[PDB]
């Protein structure tokens, strides 16, 4: 034979690179990664301020990993370049709500996510940005929701409404039927396998890493609770 | 603009053909020609097969 | 003038070595089965079909109360000690690895790791295995018969396998699955009607500690009141042998609240029957 | 091979009526989600309206609904959609698309003059 | 305007010329062949080490070594004789959908949301294998970049349209424009000489690379096409769509031939081959099985059942001895 010393080096390079592979699977495990999606002009590039598949991003809370990731280089189409991104922690979704003529094209692509075959089992994290913009556009009182949404002369505040103190309540009801207008198609389906988080931000804020964190703490807990069937 | 479409779909249809008849039969033809010499339709002896 | 405790034990280690195997062969065929999580199960399986191979032979030669000699049957007494701990050990290691799991969701993976899984079993066996033969060392009785409660002190079983391994797991587990109750009940009440799913995942958390309460309790509670009553009447013999088959059938109503219970593993047993028995 | 033409179209008085059709070949109709989109003058694509495969689920944008109504047979490949009452800012050329996949309840078509289902379109005009 | 009168009289009258070429049907001519039987073929070693789906992987023309992508970021270069990771390639990026091959095993390619095809030397003087050159000039996403020589190799873009290179200066040196979709795959012909492409628009191409214009164009489905195989005689070529359907085309007909579909089946296709007599077309589907399609009578031959996830990619040998197919359930399986 005279022949054993090639496996003896083939045995011993498989070796090492598994004892590689080993540590590049733990780091991979110990990170989360997250999918920033949004319409051009809507904060998406600033709103985390990250002092901490073409733009990249890392950030700790509380020594917990998180990679997000930005697709900013393609075309237009995207029901192809989608699917890679069908095992991510959660996708963040950033949109402007002082934009009445782009709201409905937000709404669209919010619904083509959540009925998407491939992200069906994909949360989202809900931004609704520009909170400042859409209190002044409300206050001048120059144009009306209810030319766009004509369903918006007949809704009124939630009971459940939170009110930051001071904010009138034209600012609120309008806030506030924003965002109803996506947990509609949230809850509109799903099967209980995904769920939307909501939020109120401003360009200036400087919370939003722990309110990603609390959000991305709570989808792992519902997933384990739903894998033992507690939930 | 839709100049350089045109000139595709000319130069497209100026070219030659052949019958559908003849072509199945040359496929046919190729198929049933190297037909011993593929392991996978024709399965092979455990000895000249390394099982990968 | 017979005993029908031989019938009924062979019934219940056929039981569960047969859906206790069905464990291991669903986890080796399907491919996401396998993880960390699992690595858990897979251990109270192979534990479980253990003793139901062996104990439970072991427990009939007990009782047959044949002749043989002082420190002999001691073996037996704690090999079936040693197979009876190993499953309440793995028991308490998935309750552990549950409550890591819901407590902190972020860190999980980076804490549990393959090799941390495995030192975590490897414990869990060596302290069975010295907890059970700790008697063959410097507290046997002898200072015969195979027959147990002579050779096995009741003394030490009362004081130390008792309160040492049925009480202090029984009440981590107690901790454990309340915490994990109000952590589900939290998260419901967040707009995830409220009372019939609450009281679901209330009654499907209790499953757990009940039936291991029955099977493990009443024999440990005979054990302490014929030690703490000796001038009254001692237990009937009835009594023992119904207490020693329900101690011993925890290891085949295992699978069905441990593995039955995943979705997965539900899809995976239908296959592996339907298409291996056709 | 798939192919979308469409019919109707032309000039009208402001609040008056009007009916656009679209005929489809080249693909299975029955097991597709047709939408309506246009396009005014110096604007995007903008989304109209859709319907299911079977006609049960139809959806209106905000700007329209009351005054459309979109329509679809399957024994003729033929899509609809009935224009009542049409403001002045209803003038765009009206294209007729069909989403990218069958069997699906999700479309991505309003791509800048790239997607490839979507028909030549058809003028609408409303003024004086 | 008056261009589109003009469009549409060219496709009517291509529409007529190939109706009249249609003499007769391939199912018709074949009809009277014996039925090829039924493959059982059985799966012979699984291939693990990949930590996330697998995208892509091809072989090497000695039919041993083979290479793969998943979305881990890593390429692994595998022995499948004897199951052995020969190389573990670490990626700048993780989004990585191809890989290649060169046909004198000298050098691998992969790419993917980077823009980039990369190309890795896997025969240092030093020993340690490192990236040689990134082509840059792309704007979409890289669907798939296939080697044609040591120094040329050709690309498919997201922005619809592929490319010839020049490794040595990494320079594009031919455009092939036309695709109105995402162009999602390609095949080089045995003659090195042409090579098809399919896209996102339900069309499929044909190109000249030393000419650089596009020869003919097939229109026979209904929905995106995400693979494209050649007949191993380079006069036909097998194309698969999310309408769940694969059909045949020949270039000298110029005509779809013999479409292969089932009711039961309403999956899109990911991947399609030929055997190597070309009589077998194995062809995956997203219900994480791949099917067996007799080339010649649209029957199912058989089934390769026993992945758990997607089945994103497919490969046979040169020598046509073995399949190897990848899923996102992160295992390459050989079959015999
Ligand atoms: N007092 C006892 N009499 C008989 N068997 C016993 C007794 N205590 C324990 N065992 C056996 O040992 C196991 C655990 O100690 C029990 O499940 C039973 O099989």
């Amino acid at each position: 034979e005279d022949q054993r010393n090639e496996e003896k080096a083939q045995r011993e390079a498989n070796k090492k690179i598994e004892k590689q592979l080993q540590k590049d699977k733990q780091v991979y495990r110990a990170t989360h990664r997250l999918l920033l999606l949004g319409a051009d002009n809507s904060g998406k590039s600033t709103i985390v301020k990250q002092m901490r598949g073409i733009f990249e991003t890392k950030f700790q809370v509380d020594k917990v990993n998180f990679h997000m990731f930005d697709v900013g280089g393609q075309r237009d189409e995207r029901r192809k370049w989608i699917q890679c991104f069908n095992d991510v922690t959660a996708i963040i979704f950033v949109v402007d709500s002082s934009d009445y003529n782009r709201l409905q094209e937000a709404l669209n692509l919010f619904k083509s996510i959540w009925n998407n075959r491939w992200l069906r089992t994909i949360s989202v994290i809900l931004f609704l940005n520009k909170q400042d913009l859409l209190a002044e556009k409300v206050l001048a009182g120059k144009s009306k929701i209810e030319d766009y949404f004509p369903e918006f002369a007949r809704y009124t505040t939630p009971e459940d409404a939170t009110p930051e103190p001071g904010e009138d309540p034209r600012v609120t009801r309008a806030k506030y039927f924003i965002r109803d207008e996506f947990l509609r198609i949230s809850t509109a389906s799903g099967d209980g396998r995904h769920y939307c988080y909501p939020h109120f931000t401003c360009a200036v804020d400087t919370e939003n890493a722990r309110r990603i964190f609390n959000d991305c703490r709570d989808i792992i807990q519902r997933m384990h609770l739903r894998q033992y069937e507690l939930l | 603009q839709a100049r350089k479409l045109v000139e595709q779909l000319k130069m497209e249809a100026n070219i030659d053909r052949i019958k559908v008849s003849k072509a199945a039969a040359d496929l046919m033809a190729y198929c049933e020609a190297h037909a011993k010499e593929d392991p996978l339709l024709t399965p092979v002896p455990a000895s000249e097969n390394p099982f990968r | 003038g017979s005993s029908v405790y031989i019938t009924v034990e062979l019934a219940i280690a056929v039981l569960a070595i047969l859906g206790n195997v069905l464990v291991c062969w669903a986890v080796w065929l399907n491919s996401n089965l396998q993880n960390v999580t699992n690595y858990f199960v897979v251990s109270l399986a192979a534990a479980d079909i253990a003793v139901g191979v062996l104990a439970i032979p072991f427990a009939i030669t007990i009782s047959t109360g044949f002749c043989a000699a002082c420190h002999g049957c001691l073996f037996i007494a704690c090999f079936v000690l040693v197979l009876t701990q190993s499953s309440i050990f793995s028991l308490l290691a998935i309750a552990i690895d549950r409550y890591i799991a819901i407590r902190i969701p972020l860190r999980y993976n980076g804490l549990v790791t393959g090799t941390r899984a495995k030192g975590i079993i490897a414990i869990c066996w060596v302290l069975s295995f010295a907890i059970g033969l700790t008697p063959m060392l410097g507290w046997n009785n002898c200072g015969v018969a195979c027959l147990f409660e002579d050779v096995v002190p009741m003394n030490y079983m009362v004081y130390f396998n008792f309160f040492a391994c049925v009480l202090v797991p029984l009440l981590l587990m107690l901790g454990v699955y309340l915490r994990i109750f109000l952590a589900a009940r939290r998260q419901l009440k967040q707009m995830e009607s409220t009372l019939q799913k609450e009281c679901h995942a209330a009654k499907s958390l209790a499953i757990i500690v009940g039936l291991f309460a029955l099977c493990w309790l009443p024999l440990h509670i005979i054990n302490c009141f014929t030690f703490f009553c000796p001038d009254c009447s001692h237990a009937p013999l009835w009594l023992m042998y119904l207490a020693i088959v329900l101690s011993h059938t925890n290891s085949v109503v295992n699978p069905f609240i441990y593995a039955y219970a995943i979705r997965e593993f539900r899809q995976t047993f239908r296959k592996i029957i339907r298409s291996h028995v056709l | 091979q798939v192919q979308l033409q469409e019919s109707g179209g032309g000039l009208v008085q402001p609040g008056g009526s009007l009916r656009l059709s679209c005929a489809a070949s080249g693909f299975t109709f029955s097991n597709y989600k047709m939408n309506w989109v246009r396009q005014a003058p110096g604007k995007g694509l903008e989304w109209v309206s859709d319907i299911s495969q079977s006609g049960a689920s139809i959806s209106y944008t905000g700007s329209v609904k009351g005054r459309f109504t979109i329509s679809r047979d399957n024994a003729k490949n033929t899509l609809y959609l009935q224009m009542n009452s049409l403001k002045p800012e209803d003038t765009a050329v009206y294209y007729c698309a069909r989403c990218p996949a069958p069997f699906t309840r999700d479309c991505f078509d309003v791509t800048s003059t790239t997607y490839a289902y979507r028909g030549q379109g058809t003028q609408v005009t409303v003024s004086s | 305007d008056q261009l589109r009168q003009e469009a549409e009289q060219l496709k009517n009258q291509i529409r007529d010329a190939r109706k009249a070429c249609a003499d007769a049907t391939l199912s018709q001519i074949t009809n009277n062949i014996d039925p090829v039987g039924r493959i059982q073929m059985r799966t012979r070693r699984t291939l693990r080490g990949h930590l996330a789906k697998i995208y892509a992987m091809h072989w090497g023309t000695d039919s041993r070594l083979l290479v793969s992508a998943s979305q881990d970021g890593k390429l692994i270069i595998w022995d499948s004789y004897t199951t052995n990771k020969v190389h573990a390639i670490p990626l700048r990026s993780s989004w990585v959908m191809t890989c290649a091959y060169a046909p004198s095993g000298n050098y691998v390619a992969c790419g993917g949301l980077d823009n980039i095809c990369s190309i890795y030397n896997l025969k240092t003087r030093e020993g340690n294998v490192r990236v040689s050159r990134e082509l840059a000039g792309h704007t979409g996403y890289l669907s798939c970049c296939r080697f044609l020589d040591d120094n040329q190799i050709v690309t498919s873009s997201g922005d619809t349209t592929c490319a010839l290179w020049d490794i040595e200066t990494g320079q594009q040196t031919t455009t092939f424009t036309g695709h109105t979709g995402d162009v999602m795959s390609l095949s080089l012909a045995p003659d090195t000489r042409l090579f098809v492409s399919g896209a996102c628009d339900a069309s499929a191409k044909l190109w000249d690379v030393r000419e650089g214009m596009c020869r003919q164009t097939f229109t026979g489905h209904e929905s995106d096409i995400n693979a494209i195989c050649f007949f191993p005689n380079g006069n036909a070529f097998a194309t698969g769509s999310d309408d769940a359907t694969c059909r045949l085309f020949d270039l000298r007909a110029d005509q779809e031939l013999m479409t292969y579909s089932h009711d039961n089946i309403i999956c899109g296709i990911t991947s399609v081959s030929f055997s190597k007599s070309g009589r077998l077309l194995l062809a995956g589907y997203d219900d994480f099985n791949c099917n067996v399609w007799d080339a010649l009578k649209a029957d199912r031959a058989g089934v390769l059942a026993g992945h758990d996830n997607r089945v994103s990619c497919l490969g046979v040998t040169d020598d046509g001895m073995a399949v190897a197919t990848g899923s996102w359930d992160s295992f390459l399986k050989i079959w015999n």
